[PDB]
């Protein structure tokens, strides 16, 4: 396979973000995290978004795949450990995994969890067709919340992490945070809530650098929705995967420096004789926006904006043109101006028809120059002919099967869900989530000239309770991956009898879009009653062992892990050298002493300060008995004393700046190549705060007086 | 009978060192004259991003409405919340403060230039001092009851930056609007945040009332927040070489103003011609005399001959010979200090003046609830 | 001259 076409958009567009991993490479078995680190600059913070890292590891490229789920968590400790020794991490460490996620992406989950048990059975037809008698795949649904392997995960991460703090003196004053599948929230959420609880805290240093370890590509408008600038992205080598056409021992790694992303956004989001002052901090929010509102989890795209990368430069160059004319920025620390939203929308409704033409004319030349149902693959674009006049009827009647007296009636009624939700997902990423229950509930979205009439409106939202993980896995599973839950719940989806059968339909339609002539249709599964399936799941609680109504609970505490650390000894002296035989008092603590802030609470796992520790798996490893070197306790953000600012902090030094006075002039006037592969290796750049002082010399200062004249 | 006495402004002592000041408390300032023991709403927190400096910000706007409190006051000078403070460190201690002079930093540094600053370039005032077991000393109002207008723009300016570079809350805990708000707001004076410091120089023991301007990082509660302070300082163009020493005799009086009560930061906004704010550049208070040591030798000679002037002065402060008659039921005596022709004259105020009945028997220097609370030992 | 000024330890009380 090739680049994907996001990355050949950012090396074309930005090739200064990105640069090499450096490694060390020592063949002794390797002491050094405490040396200084070679890929430039030490962090504080690293954050890793586990779901990159066990989707790898359990389905990977290399023709064996692990063949015991005990095998899949021994290489899961290779990989992390990989990880730690390129990015070295000296205050803190964020053990994020996906828990129960909200309905707006449970609808989302649901569809690639059918779609891929399918496929599991396509497979399975060959290899009994071939017939290692019964060698069936490992079942990929299995990674979910409330799963037994999830479960296993959970007791394998917290053994290596006091397997780190016990043996290694690198360690000793770095903090480790576990938010484990049984906390509820996806990784890239719980990373963004911390950081920005972090963030809060009046004792925060403005300069700590931090990392984010993933694959997924929104991490990069993540990474500058933190407004925290000293950031980078650690990434697999996506250029390597094409010049390689051997082991993972030598795969090669990427930085992207969002530090250098906000250095071309400057030149690149600049508008001249706007009526209100320019504010570069506003203007990379609206950019993240149209980010999000042209490629989404939550929502399926406009009809328009089929492709990220060219659809994030039509609607800047949008932006552009209306925003002299508006009184503000479009967003506002994660709400939107629906007024400013309504005057974008109809500037690309008035392109929408052209945009259509020149699609159809370009895939006639791709073309040349190489030479609804019940069930099954169907296409429902094939009548519409978005390219040819009086679309917009033919659009509606074909994908919803819909009278043409009742499209202005299913208009309205899309164009607010649609709104609701673009509000939804901008405050999930900058504020955390608006409503658990809330989803989109269509399959498809309007057309761009059906955005008016909404200007008016007023958006609100309530945090009802996330789901509990059966509630969650009877949500998303189809019958086929009914293993992964306690025997009772398998009749509610497989019984013809049962009240919720028609939630789980062994085949159904799936809709390709586009002609695309690929994998990418929707699949049109109905949309559950949650009420409808709550009473049903509930109603089989009493009959739950215990063992299975653990499992069953909300984790409230995520967890810490500590070892002889600055905080070590007043910790111990609150927490566990106590009072009474309860678990009442707690501690709270801030930023300075150790480079961290939360509230902490004696351990619920049942750890002691002198117990034995003991590894799940059986790849020979010591019972570290270590209880000693180590405190756990359970762990709590400080809540938020007021929502959280789009703005630089007081304070903040900035590294120096990479880009010339071309690089700038290049992208104000749009000038158009590397062979990026090969001149990536050119691109090193500082990190961490350069010099001593918030301010640059500028003429008319005193201590720039001097600097001008020795400069000349 | 009683004293008279006169020191050399030339004359030097051999002390270049400072005890390291300690934070006894602190008080604020409302625009009525009450005085708020131990409360902090008038500590600003420091704010001003790079990306402001960009912008034309103009630091003449508002000047119509300027709320000036500080005129109005009936004694604009006073102890009584320096006073005050000290009595509730005290009473939870059942002792005095071990100090021999009681003052504010303004007539510390008024005092010190003497050695460099001419009567009129100084703007030198009178000084009136007394005992009760210990020095208390008070400066005499201005008793007024670069020409004109564009003197009183120039001293606008100065608290127009103050009002721009900060908020009245932690950056976390103001809304995002009051931020918005900040160009617009309403410049006022004599509503301040005043700490209270114990300093020395030499064997003399020293408390200072100081008014800071901000807290630059962070607050810590019930602690000396005196390493998280700064100073913001009124603003100049720099634009040739002469510019730079205009400049470097105002980061001299800066520094003094700083070192003698132990804040860190100096923080100087610069102006064009008319009122727009050019720059903003920062100093640590460790910096200045090296920085001015390196630019202008003569300058950065001062800040030693300063402290060793210090010493001599405060050493004959009690030399003179005050009573310093230890029972707080003695009777009290009562002086005037000057600088004159470079001379500083002090002198007893005999019975048959005006001021002698009042600053013996009345309000007019020490509290009446504080001769209550040192009486009672 | 190398000398400038500083601060000295307090008497502890
Ligand atoms: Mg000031």
């Amino acid at each position: 396979m090739g680049v994907p076409s996001f990355f050949r958009w950012l090396s074309r567009k930005y090739p200064k973000i990105i640069s090499p991993v450096l490694e060390e490479q020592p063949q002794v078995i390797l002491p050094l995290d405490y040396s200084a680190s070679n890929p430039n600059g030490e962090l504080d913070n690293l954050y890793l978004d586990m779901n990159g890292i066990v989707h790898p590891c359990s389905h990977p490229e290399n023709k064996p795949p692990p063949e015991t789920e005990d095998e899949m968590l021994l290489a899961v400790f290779e990989y992390t450990n990989r990880v730690l020794n390129m990015a070295r991490p000296r205050k803190v460490l964020v053990m994020a995994v996906d828990g129960v996620a909200p309905r707006a992406k449970m609808n989302q989950q649901r569809a690639r969890r059918f779609r891929s048990a399918r496929d599991a059975q396509i497979e399975n037809e060959a290899r009994e067709e071939i017939m290692v008698r019964n060698k069936k795949t490992w079942d990929s649904n299995a990674i979910t919340p409330g799963t037994p392997f999830m479960d296993k995960l959970a007791a394998a991460l917290r053994y290596w992490t006091a397997f780190k703090l016990a043996t290694d003196p690198g360690w000793k004053n770095l903090q480790v945070i576990i938010s484990d599948a049984t906390v509820p929230g996806e990784g890239e959420h719980k990373i963004m809530n911390f950081i920005r609880s972090q963030r809060a805290d009046p004792e925060y240093n403005p300069n700590t650098t931090h990392c984010i370890y993933g694959l997924d590509a929104d991490l990069i408008f993540l990474g500058l929705a933190t407004h925290e600038p000293h950031f980078k992205i650690l990434r697999e080598d996506v250029f390597a995967q094409d010049n390689r056409k051997k082991q993972n021992s030598e795969q090669p790694f990427l930085w992207l420096h969002i530090n250098v992303l906000r250095e071309y956004l400057s030149a690149e989001l600049w508008v001249p004789g706007l009526p209100f002052t320019f504010d570069l901090e506003r203007a990379i929010d609206d950019w993240v926006f149209m980010c999000f509102f042209c490629g989404n989890d939550f929502l399926p795209h406009l009809p328009c904006l089929d492709v990220r990368e060219n659809s994030i430069d039509i609607l800047l160059d949008i932006w552009k043109v209306v925003l002299p004319k508006l009184k503000t920025y479009m967003t506002c620390d994660g709400v939107l101006n629906l007024p400013s939203v309504e005057t974008l929308l109809q500037h690309l409704g008035s392109r929408e028809g052209d945009i259509f033409k020149t699609r159809h004319i370009q895939e006639a030349r791709k073309k040349e120059a190489f030479e609804g149902p019940k069930n099954g693959v169907f296409d429902t674009d094939e009548f519409v002919k978005l390219f040819e006049p009086g679309y917009h009827e033919r659009y509606y009647t074909a994908k919803f099967h819909v009278t043409p007296q009742d499209i202005e009636q299913l208009r309205k009624d899309m164009v607010k869900c649609y709104i609701e939700g673009v509000a939804w997902v901008l405050m999930y990423y900058y504020q955390g989530c608006a409503s658990w229950n809330w989803f989109y509930p269509y399959h498809y979205a309007p057309l761009a000239t059906d955005f008016h009439g909404f200007s008016h409106l007023e958006i609100k939202f309530e945090e009802g309770t996330p789901f509990l993980p059966y509630e969650q896995l009877m949500s998303v599973l189809p019958a086929a991956s009914g293993h992964a839950l306690p025997k009772i719940f398998r009749s509610l989806m497989s019984e013809p009898d049962s009240e919720i059968i028609d939630f789980y339909p062994e085949e159904f339609p799936i809709d390709m879009n586009g002609k695309k002539m690929s994998w990418q249709g929707i699949a049109l599964l109905p949309f559950i009653d949650q009420d409808r399936l709550l009473t049903a799941v509930r109603a089989q609680y009493p009959l739950l062992s215990d063992a299975e109504r653990a499992r069953n609970i909300r984790g409230e505490p995520v967890l810490l892990i500590s070892n002889k650390n600055a905080n070590y000894e007043r910790f111990s002296k609150k927490l566990y050298s106590k009072e009474n035989n309860n678990n009442n008092v707690v501690v709270k603590f801030q930023h300075f002493k150790s480079g961290l802030s939360g509230i902490v609470s004696k351990d619920v796992e049942g750890f002691e300060l002198n117990g034995k520790i003991v590894c799940p798996i059986q790849g020979g490893s010591l019972p570290n008995l270590s209880t000693t070197l180590i405190l756990k306790m359970s762990y709590r953000l400080i809540p938020l004393p007021s929502r959280n600012k789009s703005i630089i902090l007081n304070g903040f030094i900035p590294s120096e700046p990479v880009l010339t006075a071309y690089d700038l002039d290049s992208i104000m006037y749009k000038y158009n190549r590397w062979n990026f592969g090969n001149d990536l290796k050119q691109n090193i750049v500082p990190v961490g705060p350069k010099g001593i002082t918030q301010y640059k010399p500028r003429t008319g200062g005193y201590r720039a007086f001097f600097y001008f004249a020795e400069l000349s | 009978m009683g004293v008279s006495a006169n020191l050399f402004v030339k004359q030097r002592g051999s002390t270049t060192a400072l005890k390291q000041p300690k934070e006894i408390g602190f008080y604020s300032r409302t625009k009525d004259e009450e005085y708020l023991i131990s409360d902090d709403t008038n500590l600003n927190y420091y704010y001003l991003p790079d990306a402001e400096l960009d912008r034309k910000l103009d630091l003449s706007s508002g000047f119509q409405k300027f709320k000036d409190y500080y005129k109005d006051f009936e004694d604009r000078c006073s102890l009584r919340g320096l006073l005050e403070t000290i009595e509730s460190s005290e009473r939870h201690k059942g002792k005095k403060i071990n100090a021999d002079i009681i003052t504010f930093r303004g007539i510390a540094r008024k005092l010190i230039s003497c050695a460099f600053d001419s009567p009129s370039f100084n703007t030198v005032d009178l000084r009136i001092v007394s005992f009760n077991g210990q020095l208390f000393i008070k400066e005499v109002p201005e008793a007024v009851n670069g020409r004109n207008i564009n003197q009183d723009l120039n001293v606008f300016t100065g608290y127009k930056f103050e009002t721009l570079a900060t908020l009245s809350n932690p950056l976390q805990y103001t809304p995002r609007e009051v931020i918005e708000k900040r160009t617009k707001r309403i410049v006022s004076h004599g509503d301040e945040y005043i700490s209270v410091v114990r300093t020395g120089v030499g064997n003399c023991k020293l408390i200072l009332g100081a008014e800071v301007d901000c807290i630059f990082d962070f607050k810590e509660n019930g602690r000396d927040n005196l390493k998280h302070y700064a100073e913001l300082k009124c603003t100049q163009q720099v634009a040739n070489i002469s510019d730079t020493h205009k400049f470097e005799r105002k980061l001299f009086r800066t520094w003094l103003q700083c070192f003698l009560v132990g804040i860190p930061r100096i923080i100087y906004g610069f102006k064009d011609d008319h009122y727009v704010l050019k720059t903003v550049e920062e100093f640590s208070t460790e910096e200045v005399p090296v920085l001015l040591k390196n630019n202008n030798p003569q300058v950065g000679s001062a800040c030693l001959e300063a402290i060793k002037w210090y010493g001599l002065l405060t050493e004959w402060l009690l030399k003179m010979i005050p009573r310093d008659e230890d029972p707080h039921s003695q009777i009290r005596a009562f002086k005037l200090v000057f600088e004159n022709n470079h001379l500083r004259l002090s002198e007893i105020e005999e019975s048959d003046e005006e001021y002698s009945g009042l600053i013996d028997g009345e309000h007019i220097l020490s509290n009446g609830f504080k001769e209550w609370r040192k009486s009672l030992k | 001259d190398n000398i400038i000024p500083t601060y000295e330890v307090g008497d502890g009380d």
